[PDB]
Protein backbone atom coordinates (compact mmCIF):
# COMPACT_ATOMS: atom_id res chain seq x y z
CA UNK A 1 0.00 0.00 0.00
CA UNK A 2 1.61 3.28 -1.32
CA UNK A 3 0.58 6.18 -2.48
CA UNK A 4 0.58 7.52 -6.38
CA UNK A 5 0.81 10.68 -6.60
CA UNK A 6 1.57 12.13 -10.24
CA UNK A 7 2.34 15.46 -12.02
CA UNK A 8 -0.73 17.71 -11.75
CA UNK A 9 0.54 21.32 -12.02
CA UNK A 10 3.86 23.09 -12.44
CA UNK A 11 3.57 26.89 -10.75
CA UNK A 12 6.04 28.64 -12.34
CA UNK A 13 6.93 32.86 -12.01
CA UNK A 14 9.83 33.26 -9.33
CA UNK A 15 12.70 34.37 -10.48
CA UNK A 16 15.26 32.93 -7.91
CA UNK A 17 15.09 29.88 -5.89
CA UNK A 18 11.94 29.43 -4.40
CA UNK A 19 12.22 28.92 0.02
CA UNK A 20 8.86 27.66 1.16
CA UNK A 21 4.93 26.74 0.19
CA UNK A 22 2.58 26.46 2.26
CA UNK A 23 -1.50 25.84 2.25
CA UNK A 24 -3.96 27.94 3.18
CA UNK A 25 -5.75 26.00 6.46
CA UNK A 26 -9.27 26.90 4.32
CA UNK A 27 -7.63 24.77 1.28
CA UNK A 28 -8.24 26.94 -1.00
CA UNK A 29 -5.01 28.66 -1.46
CA UNK A 30 -1.29 27.79 -1.89
CA UNK A 31 1.26 30.43 -0.65
CA UNK A 32 5.04 30.77 -1.61
CA UNK A 33 7.66 32.78 -0.63
CA UNK A 34 11.55 32.85 -2.43
CA UNK A 35 14.62 34.17 -2.65
CA UNK A 36 13.44 36.73 -5.55
CA UNK A 37 11.65 38.93 -2.33
CA UNK A 38 8.30 38.08 -3.06
CA UNK A 39 5.28 36.03 -1.93
CA UNK A 40 2.94 34.11 -4.57
CA UNK A 41 -0.49 32.90 -3.92
CA UNK A 42 -1.70 30.39 -6.13
CA UNK A 43 -4.99 28.33 -6.44
CA UNK A 44 -4.35 24.86 -4.39
CA UNK A 45 -6.61 22.81 -7.05
CA UNK A 46 -5.50 23.78 -10.35
CA UNK A 47 -2.44 26.27 -9.79
CA UNK A 48 -3.82 28.96 -11.01
CA UNK A 49 -1.56 32.33 -10.30
CA UNK A 50 -3.55 34.64 -8.06
CA UNK A 51 -1.09 37.33 -7.00
CA UNK A 52 2.31 38.63 -6.28
CA UNK A 53 2.95 40.17 -2.98
CA UNK A 54 5.94 42.52 -2.56
CA UNK A 55 7.52 44.80 -0.34
CA UNK A 56 10.55 43.14 1.42
CA UNK A 57 13.63 44.72 1.03
CA UNK A 58 15.79 41.32 0.91
CA UNK A 59 15.17 37.40 0.40
CA UNK A 60 12.09 35.35 2.22
CA UNK A 61 13.30 32.28 3.90
CA UNK A 62 9.65 31.33 5.31
CA UNK A 63 5.91 32.35 4.88
CA UNK A 64 2.54 31.10 6.82
CA UNK A 65 -0.93 31.44 6.93
CA UNK A 66 -3.44 32.50 10.10
CA UNK A 67 -6.17 30.13 11.05
CA UNK A 68 -8.82 32.15 9.06
CA UNK A 69 -6.79 32.04 5.81
CA UNK A 70 -6.92 35.75 5.85
CA UNK A 71 -3.43 36.52 6.87
CA UNK A 72 0.08 35.96 5.88
CA UNK A 73 3.57 36.40 7.90
CA UNK A 74 6.68 36.09 6.14
CA UNK A 75 10.69 36.08 7.39
CA UNK A 76 13.26 38.07 5.63
CA UNK A 77 16.71 38.29 5.39
CA UNK A 78 15.75 42.06 5.79
CA UNK A 79 15.81 40.81 9.46
CA UNK A 80 11.85 41.84 9.70
CA UNK A 81 8.83 39.68 9.46
CA UNK A 82 5.69 41.02 7.63
CA UNK A 83 2.33 40.35 8.12
CA UNK A 84 0.06 40.68 5.13
CA UNK A 85 -3.85 40.92 4.52
CA UNK A 86 -3.82 38.27 2.06
CA UNK A 87 -7.01 40.14 0.03
CA UNK A 88 -5.48 43.76 -0.86
CA UNK A 89 -1.94 42.39 -0.62
CA UNK A 90 -0.85 44.90 1.61
CA UNK A 91 1.72 44.82 4.45
CA UNK A 92 0.05 45.20 7.88
CA UNK A 93 2.67 45.27 9.96
CA UNK A 94 6.53 45.33 9.97
CA UNK A 95 7.88 43.02 13.20
CA UNK A 96 11.29 44.56 13.96
CA UNK A 97 13.53 43.11 16.78
CA UNK A 98 15.93 40.27 15.28
CA UNK A 99 19.36 41.40 14.56
CA UNK A 100 19.94 38.87 11.75
CA UNK A 101 18.02 36.95 9.49
CA UNK A 102 14.72 35.89 10.12
CA UNK A 103 14.42 31.89 9.15
CA UNK A 104 10.79 30.59 10.04
CA UNK A 105 7.84 32.11 11.44
CA UNK A 106 4.00 30.43 12.50
CA UNK A 107 1.20 31.64 13.64
CA UNK A 108 -0.36 30.25 16.52
CA UNK A 109 -3.57 28.70 16.54
CA UNK A 110 -5.69 31.33 17.55
CA UNK A 111 -3.76 33.94 15.21
CA UNK A 112 -3.47 36.27 18.18
CA UNK A 113 0.59 35.49 17.92
CA UNK A 114 3.27 34.95 15.84
CA UNK A 115 6.63 32.96 16.58
CA UNK A 116 9.72 33.61 14.58
CA UNK A 117 13.09 31.98 14.96
CA UNK A 118 16.34 33.86 13.69
CA UNK A 119 20.31 33.53 12.67
CA UNK A 120 20.42 35.77 15.88
CA UNK A 121 19.85 32.32 17.65
CA UNK A 122 16.45 34.01 19.54
CA UNK A 123 13.15 32.72 19.35
CA UNK A 124 10.58 35.71 19.23
CA UNK A 125 6.92 36.04 20.24
CA UNK A 126 5.01 39.02 18.51
CA UNK A 127 1.67 40.51 18.65
CA UNK A 128 -0.41 40.48 15.79
CA UNK A 129 -2.29 42.78 16.01
CA UNK A 130 0.22 45.85 17.27
CA UNK A 131 3.30 44.35 15.61
CA UNK A 132 5.24 43.98 18.92
CA UNK A 133 7.43 41.66 20.30
CA UNK A 134 5.99 40.57 23.63
CA UNK A 135 9.09 38.06 24.21
CA UNK A 136 12.41 37.20 23.32
CA UNK A 137 13.69 33.25 24.07
CA UNK A 138 17.65 33.25 24.29
CA UNK A 139 16.74 29.72 23.20
CA UNK A 140 19.38 28.03 21.16
CA UNK A 141 23.67 28.62 20.77
CA UNK A 142 23.24 28.98 16.49
CA UNK A 143 20.52 30.02 14.20
CA UNK A 144 17.20 28.71 14.99
CA UNK A 145 15.91 26.17 11.79
CA UNK A 146 12.27 25.93 12.76
CA UNK A 147 9.31 27.31 14.91
CA UNK A 148 6.04 25.80 15.52
CA UNK A 149 3.02 26.01 17.84
CA UNK A 150 0.70 22.89 19.33
CA UNK A 151 -3.02 22.82 18.96
CA UNK A 152 -3.72 25.19 21.64
CA UNK A 153 -0.98 27.37 21.37
CA UNK A 154 0.64 25.91 24.50
CA UNK A 155 3.63 25.10 23.40
CA UNK A 156 6.21 25.87 20.53
CA UNK A 157 8.69 23.87 19.37
CA UNK A 158 12.51 24.88 18.33
CA UNK A 159 14.93 23.43 16.73
CA UNK A 160 18.67 24.68 15.84
CA UNK A 161 21.97 24.45 14.41
CA UNK A 162 23.36 23.57 17.96
CA UNK A 163 21.59 19.95 18.09
CA UNK A 164 19.00 21.01 20.01
CA UNK A 165 14.99 20.80 19.43
CA UNK A 166 13.11 22.40 22.65
CA UNK A 167 9.66 22.76 23.47
CA UNK A 168 8.51 26.21 24.99
CA UNK A 169 5.45 26.70 27.52
CA UNK A 170 4.35 29.97 25.60
CA UNK A 171 2.84 31.74 28.31
CA UNK A 172 5.92 31.61 30.46
CA UNK A 173 8.40 31.37 28.51
CA UNK A 174 9.97 28.13 30.20
CA UNK A 175 11.60 25.63 28.26
CA UNK A 176 9.73 21.95 29.31
CA UNK A 177 12.11 19.67 27.80
CA UNK A 178 15.48 19.60 25.57
CA UNK A 179 15.46 16.47 22.84
CA UNK A 180 24.35 12.00 18.61
CA UNK A 181 24.54 15.77 18.20
CA UNK A 182 23.63 16.94 14.28
CA UNK A 183 22.62 20.47 13.41
CA UNK A 184 18.47 20.21 13.64
CA UNK A 185 17.43 21.98 10.23
CA UNK A 186 13.51 21.07 10.87
CA UNK A 187 10.64 20.84 13.44
CA UNK A 188 6.98 20.30 13.48
CA UNK A 189 4.23 18.91 15.80
CA UNK A 190 1.73 16.55 14.05
CA UNK A 191 -1.69 17.74 12.96
CA UNK A 192 -2.96 16.93 16.33
CA UNK A 193 0.06 17.90 18.53
CA UNK A 194 0.91 14.47 20.01
CA UNK A 195 4.39 14.12 18.49
CA UNK A 196 6.85 16.20 16.65
CA UNK A 197 9.03 15.34 13.61
CA UNK A 198 12.52 16.36 13.36
CA UNK A 199 14.96 16.78 10.38
CA UNK A 200 18.71 16.63 11.16
CA UNK A 201 21.79 17.32 8.49
CA UNK A 202 22.93 13.74 8.78
CA UNK A 203 19.95 12.31 6.04
CA UNK A 204 17.62 11.71 8.70
CA UNK A 205 14.44 12.26 9.98
CA UNK A 206 12.96 11.25 13.30
CA UNK A 207 9.58 10.87 14.87
CA UNK A 208 9.64 12.14 18.54
CA UNK A 209 6.97 11.00 21.20
CA UNK A 210 8.52 11.01 26.94
CA UNK A 211 11.15 12.41 24.65
CA UNK A 212 12.23 9.39 23.30
CA UNK A 213 12.52 8.73 18.95
CA UNK A 214 9.52 6.42 18.05
CA UNK A 215 10.70 6.42 14.18
CA UNK A 216 13.07 7.21 11.80
CA UNK A 217 12.97 7.86 8.50
CA UNK A 218 16.51 7.58 5.84
CA UNK A 219 17.11 6.69 2.09
CA UNK A 220 17.01 10.75 1.20
CA UNK A 221 19.90 13.47 1.65
CA UNK A 222 19.63 16.01 3.86
CA UNK A 223 23.10 17.07 4.78
CA UNK A 224 22.78 20.81 3.57
CA UNK A 225 19.42 22.69 3.79
CA UNK A 226 16.55 23.21 6.14
CA UNK A 227 14.17 21.08 4.15
CA UNK A 228 10.46 21.66 5.59
CA UNK A 229 8.87 17.76 6.14
CA UNK A 230 5.34 17.12 6.97
CA UNK A 231 2.72 14.54 7.77
CA UNK A 232 0.36 13.55 5.41
CA UNK A 233 -3.08 12.24 6.58
CA UNK A 234 -5.83 12.84 4.17
CA UNK A 235 -5.28 9.51 2.77
CA UNK A 236 -2.91 6.63 3.78
CA UNK A 237 -0.86 7.70 6.24
CA UNK A 238 2.79 9.03 5.34
CA UNK A 239 5.58 11.30 6.13
CA UNK A 240 6.31 13.53 3.04
CA UNK A 241 10.01 15.20 3.02
CA UNK A 242 12.45 16.91 0.09
CA UNK A 243 15.47 16.07 -0.78
CA UNK A 244 18.55 17.27 -2.04
CA UNK A 245 18.54 14.85 -4.68
CA UNK A 246 15.81 16.76 -6.31
CA UNK A 247 13.72 14.55 -5.71
CA UNK A 248 10.32 14.06 -2.81
CA UNK A 249 10.29 11.08 -0.68
CA UNK A 250 7.03 9.51 0.85
CA UNK A 251 7.85 7.02 3.41
CA UNK A 252 5.14 4.84 5.29
CA UNK A 253 4.51 6.44 8.47
CA UNK A 254 4.38 2.92 11.02
CA UNK A 255 6.66 0.89 8.20
CA UNK A 256 9.43 3.78 7.87
CA UNK A 257 9.48 1.81 4.09
CA UNK A 258 10.25 4.41 1.36
CA UNK A 259 6.75 4.10 -1.16
CA UNK A 260 7.28 6.25 -3.42
CA UNK A 261 9.63 8.90 -5.06
CA UNK A 262 8.56 11.97 -6.80
CA UNK A 263 10.61 13.39 -9.82
CA UNK A 264 9.85 16.91 -11.11
CA UNK A 265 12.50 19.24 -9.69
CA UNK A 266 15.98 19.95 -11.42
CA UNK A 267 17.57 21.76 -8.16
CA UNK A 268 16.67 20.48 -3.98
CA UNK A 269 13.44 20.04 -2.79
CA UNK A 270 13.82 22.74 0.17
CA UNK A 271 10.10 22.63 0.39
CA UNK A 272 7.05 20.22 0.79
CA UNK A 273 3.33 21.09 1.61
CA UNK A 274 0.19 18.84 2.45
CA UNK A 275 -3.45 20.06 1.24
CA UNK A 276 -5.17 19.84 4.73
CA UNK A 277 -8.43 17.87 3.05
CA UNK A 278 -7.45 16.40 -0.16
CA UNK A 279 -4.29 13.99 -1.22
CA UNK A 280 -2.06 17.04 -2.68
CA UNK A 281 1.08 17.87 -2.52
CA UNK A 282 2.82 20.54 -3.29
CA UNK A 283 6.84 20.75 -3.95
CA UNK A 284 9.47 23.43 -4.21
CA UNK A 285 12.85 23.86 -5.75
CA UNK A 286 16.14 25.97 -5.42
CA UNK A 287 17.82 28.59 -7.73
CA UNK A 288 18.53 26.17 -10.90
CA UNK A 289 14.66 25.46 -10.95
CA UNK A 290 12.85 28.10 -9.28
CA UNK A 291 9.28 26.25 -9.46
CA UNK A 292 6.73 24.96 -7.06
CA UNK A 293 4.65 21.59 -8.42
CA UNK A 294 1.47 20.13 -7.77
CA UNK A 295 0.99 16.65 -7.17
CA UNK A 296 -2.16 13.87 -6.87
CA UNK A 297 -3.08 10.76 -5.47
CA UNK A 298 -5.93 8.63 -5.00
CA UNK A 299 -4.23 7.90 -1.41
CA UNK B 1 18.82 35.97 -1.94
CA UNK B 2 17.61 34.42 1.08
CA UNK B 3 18.98 32.63 4.25
CA UNK B 4 17.10 29.32 3.41
CA UNK B 5 18.72 28.76 0.07
CA UNK B 6 22.17 29.16 0.88
CA UNK B 7 23.51 25.69 1.96
CA UNK B 8 25.14 25.14 6.22
CA UNK B 9 28.56 24.00 4.96
CA UNK B 10 29.59 21.02 6.88
CA UNK B 11 33.35 19.64 7.28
Amino acid sequence: VKPNYALKFTLAGHTKAVSSVKFSPNGEWLASSSADKLIKIWGAYDGKFEKTISGHKLGISDVAWSSDSNLLVSASDDKTLKIWDVSSGKCLKTLKGHSNYVFCCNFNPQSNLIVSGSFDESVRIWDVKTGKCLKTLPAHSDPVSAVHFNRDGSLIVSSSYDGLCRIWDTASGQCLKTLDNPPVSFVKFSPNGKYILAATLDNTLKLWDKGKCLKTYTGHKNEKYCIFANFSVTGGKWIVSGSEDNLVYIWNLQTKEIVQKLQGHTDVVISTACHPTENIIASAALENDKTIKLWKSDC
Amino acid sequence: GCARSEPKILT
